[PDB]
RNA sequence: GCCCUCAGCCGAUCGAAAGGGAGUCGGGUUCAGAUCCCCGAAUCCGGAGUGGCGGAGAUGGGCGCCGCGAGGCGUCCAGUGC
RNA sequence: GUUUUUUCACUGACCCGGUGAGGCGGGGGGGCGAGCCGGGCUCUCGCUUCUGGCGCCAAGCGCCCGGCCGGCCGGGCGCGAC
């Protein structure tokens, strides 16, 4: 073996990992933002029916923290229907509006009345 | 008969005609400091002017010399720890139911018995790091006339007996059938360390610099020698 | 997971909605929204375990013959282009 | 042996320059040439000057071992920049 650079390298000494006796915390933190929770309630406005009945979309209310995809399997784990895309907007009053498009195998008027909405 | 497709390729090493390979580039390489400090360290004991306090730790036991010692020594050693705890559970099923002589070590208790004479020979290490606790010793033991050794190890000193490091070692008392060879060392080592302090305490040492200026002085030293020989005549 | 082997850079990071700065046009649609919703045509990037398929790679040249000739046997090669 | 001043020169204190802290000092070896008598003294030298490309990951000699059935396959260590 021959000093073959003039620069003195600091070798790959050494290093570990975490191997406890006992964890920091006791009681972990579950699951607190719930399916119900996240889904507020949709908009029951004239021109937003309107706007169902043309388009066959849904206008949600939906907790800021959620996204896109989270909106997509919320309804899709609750009310077991397909979703063909998410967009979303926000209120200047502090609240995200939600559009959910459908698929056109279920209608959004029917499932409206299956729930009990009109 | 071999195969004439092969072709010598001779790669001529020169400047414009070929890259430069590799050296050993020890002196070369950006040491770190530490290093650096340690290495020239002891490079400050051959530089710098050296008072006989510190040159008397020069004075080195051969090797022969030193193994006999060590052969003696090792048939004095203490018992194991667990040994110890043994004798002690052996001592209690005695009781339901005097100490032989050892080696001492530690300045403390060897500097004692030093004054109290019951010592017959002194071992020291040469390149201990608290170098204070050495150097009242041998000028001490010069007047009391207890013979003192200076060996290689501190480290192989001290892992002798079930400890670690040990300064000084004093052999206290020895039995009968371990006499005449610890009196020869006796004489040995008063002859070689014990008898010419006289020019212990007057041989200064030091004062040696590096080779390349041993080298420089030499040169013009020679060339001084040639000049006078034909310089006149 | 360990042992060999190799690697440069001017030193973490911040700093432009007038700097560099991939990937959509028209039509209609509401009382208030349009490159955002709808229709009809499009384009770029990322992944893919068996990549699901088409195509180069890829299919030729020389010898012994059989065979009227086609065509196929054994023996030598060419191939990561015109 | 002790004390005052002058001359010098170190280096191991102190000040400054650069680097990726890359070829520092001695002994020894080789081509060519010099004076003295095929021997010895020291000096000399140590690969690139014809045109806007370039030489980056050694060849070559030796010393040994493993596997397969004297022959094939795969490796290690030196001289090679005294």
């Amino acid at each position: 073996k021959i000093r073959t650079s003039p620069t003195f390298r600091r070798p790959k000494t050494l290093r570990l990992r975490r191997q406890p006796k006992y964890p920091r915390k006791s009681a972990p933190r579950r699951n607190k933002l719930d399916h119900y929770a996240i889904i507020k309630f949709p908009l029951t406005t004239e021109s937003a029916m309107k706007k169902i009945e043309d388009n066959n979309t849904l206008v949600f209310i939906v907790d800021v923290k959620a996204n896109k995809h989270q909106i997509k399997q919320a309804v899709k784990k609750l009310y077991d229907i397909d979703v063909a895309k998410v967009n979303t907007l926000i209120r200047p009053d502090g609240e995200k509006k939600a559009y959910v498009r459908l698929a056109p195998d279920y209608d959004a008027l029917d499932v409206a009345n299956k729930i009990g909405i009109i | 008969v071999v195969n004439p497709l092969f072709e010598k390729r001779p790669k001529n090493f020169g400047i414009g005609q070929d890259i430069q390979p590799k050296r050993d580039l020890t002196r070369f390489v950006k040491w770190p400091r530490y290093i650096r400090l340690q290495r020239q360290r002891a490079i400050l004991y051959k530089r710098l002017k050296v008072p006989p306090a510190i040159n008397q730790f020069t004075q080195v036991l051969d090797r022969q010399t030193a193994t006999q010692l060590l052969k003696l020594a090792h048939k004095y050693r203490p018992e194991t720890k667990q040994e110890k705890k043994q004798r002690l559970l052996a001592r209690a099923e005695k009781k339901a139911a005097k100490r032989p002589p050892v080696l001492r070590a530690g300045v403390n208790t060897v500097t004692t018995l030093v004054e109290n004479k019951k010592a017959q020979l002194v071992v020291i290490a040469h390149d201990v790091d608290p170098i204070e606790l050495v150097v009242f010793l041998p000028a001490l033991c010069r007047k009391m006339g207890v013979p003192y050794c200076i060996l290689k190890g501190k480290a192989r000193l001290c892992r002798l007996v079930h400890r670690k490091t040990c300064t000084t070692v004093a052999f206290t008392q020895v039995n009968s059938e371990d006499k005449g060879a610890l009196a020869k060392l006796v004489e040995a080592i008063r002859t070689n360390y014990n008898d010419r302090y006289d020019e212990i305490r007057r041989h200064w040492g030091g004062n040696v610099l590096g080779p390349k200026s041993v080298a420089r002085i030499a040169k013009l030293e020679k060339a001084k020698a040639k000049e006078l020989a034909t310089k006149l005549g």
